[PDB]
RNA sequence: GCAGUCAAGCGUUCAUAGCGACAUUGCUUUUUGAUUCUUCGAUGUCGGCUCUUCCUAUCAUACCGAAGCAGAAUUCGGUAAGCGUUGGAUUGUUCACCCACUAAUAGGGAACGUGAGCUGGGUUUAGACCGUCGUGAGACAGGUUAGUUUUACCCUACUGAU
């Protein structure tokens, strides 16, 4: 339908600050740094009251339109990552074989080491991406918790170990076991 | 090999295709086998499924005791009569074919064996070796 | 050991979507239509089937 | 021959796990038909052995999804031919039916691939026998036996060499 103007507006905290250059956004915050590329969009950005940084798009169709609000919601996704940071809790889920899940580092690879799923002698590694660390939940028994900076990092790490531990040539709806997300959390406790 | 054949053997030559006639090596009352097929085989256009020591094969009696013939038994070769080679180093055979009446499950029906039995058949199979006689 | 708490939690990604007829995927629980081409973007999907 | 759509019902209870009536839309040129266009100064006619490649509507192997998938076994489907699809009794057999192995014994095209590659078992000249028909000479997808199958010293193509 052609839309002739679209636009968001993008809140910035006092504790961080946000840095423009044509379409390459980098963020500055306490917890750290984070830069991502967006010229595979073709987005307008402009700063109006140091706080706010409004997007807009001219004579952009309903495809491309809705690809404007998208722009908004990573990089205030990654505003809050920033600020806030990220943390994604799993939980073991097994009918009789415990799983053992650690941490090894085989030079400096950060491996995620999985031992006896569903009894399988192979051996499971998923690597710890940049910016991300696996701690492990206080007095609750089988429950890992990712803790990163990044957005895409981290939950992209949580799916890599969720998806690296399947069940081959058996019934799914039978043999629940396994690693799930449990919960989508922040770092801070507070928020 | 073959189901119940626990264990692997080394390859040897193959001397015995389909259609060979074998001594009857156990007191089976039997004479003669007469081999129609071997187990674990190839598939390639014109060829022989072949035989060879120790190896599990069924084969019919053209010539024996009335009702051990018209129908098929599963049976075991005890004597190869062909030159095979060995890991360590020699160039073995016997004087003569021989076999051994075994239904699939690996045991035998006979009691004795006579004659000499090569022993990558005593080693493969275990029931052979329980009932067999001289061991090479 | 069955602690069905976690039950809920790990069928929430095993059990609880639907699937389309025609192609036989795995689809969320609450889509209208089937997001790959081969079917072709279908309006009817089967809920997947519960145990026994 | 193959593939859909709708859908009453079967499927204990449930339309689509798997099936699916009454109708209906197409695909295939390996069936068989119909046409007769090319060829009757003539392009050697069935099958079997040997060999190469191609296509897939995948039989097995690779990775996945669905089940009235608890495991095992199975069934339905998706990308896929890269690779592998046999040995024998009967019959000339295409076909077909059995024995057996195997992961599996899937379908096919290339002048119904392939005779100046082979065989001549069959149909197909001439000899002859039996049955039916004919007064007769003779006729029959009838049944059976015996029945010479030629040339590359050319060009291209391919295999090797200067």
């Amino acid at each position: 339908m052609k839309y002739i103007q679209t636009e968001q507006q993008i809140e910035v905290p006092e504790g961080v600050t946000v840095s423009i250059k044509s379409r390459i956004v980098k963020v500055v915050g306490p917890r750290g740094t984070l830069t991502k590329n967006l010229k595979h969009i073709d987005v307008t950005f402009t700063k109006v009251n140091n706080q706010l940084i409004k997007v807009a798009v001219h004579n952009g169709g309903r495809k491309h339109v809705a690809a404007l609000r998208t722009v908004k919601s990573l990089v205030d996704n990654m505003i809050t990552g920033v600020t806030k940071g990220y943390k994604y809790k799993m939980r073991y889920v097994y009918a009789h074989f415990p799983i053992n899940v650690n941490i090894v580092e085989k030079d400096g690879a950060k491996f995620i080491e999985v031992r006896n799923f569903l009894g399988d002698k192979k051996i499971r590694n998923v690597p710890v991406r940049d910016g991300v660390t696996i701690e492990f939940s206080t007095n609750v028994k089988d429950e890992i918790v990712l803790s990163g900076n990044s957005v895409e990092d981290v939950s992209q790490n949580a799916a890599d170990l969720q998806q690296i531990c399947r069940v081959r040539n058996k019934d799914i709806r039978k043999f629940l076991d396994g690693i799930y997300v449990s919960h989508k959390g922040f770092i801070t406790e507070d928020l | 090999s073959g189901n119940g054949a626990q264990g692997t053997k080394f390859r040897i030559s193959l001397g015995l295709p389909v259609g060979a006639i074998m001594n009857c090596a156990d007191n089976s009352g039997a004479r003669n086998l007469y081999i129609i097929a071997v187990k674990g085989s190839g598939s390639r256009l014109n060829r022989l499924p072949a035989a060879s020591l120790g190896d599990m094969v069924m084969a019919t009696v053209k010539k024996g005791k009335p009702e051990l013939r018209k129908k098929v038994m599963p049976a075991i070769v005890v004597r190869q009569a062909k030159s095979w080679r060995r890991r360590d180093g020699v160039f073995l055979y016997f004087e003569d074919n021989a076999g051994v009446i075994a239904n699939p499950k690996g045991e035998m029906k006979g009691s004795a064996i006579t004659g000499p039995v090569g022993k990558e058949c005593a080693d493969l199979w275990p029931r052979v070796a329980s009932n067999s006689g001289v061991v090479v | 050991i069955i602690e069905p708490s976690l039950k809920a939690l790990a069928s929430k990604y095993n059990c609880d979507k639907s699937v389309c007829r025609k192609c036989y995927a795995r689809l969320p629980p609450r889509a209208t239509n089937c997001r790959k081409r081969k079917c072709g973007h279908t309006n009817q999907l089967r809920p997947k089937k519960k145990l026994k």
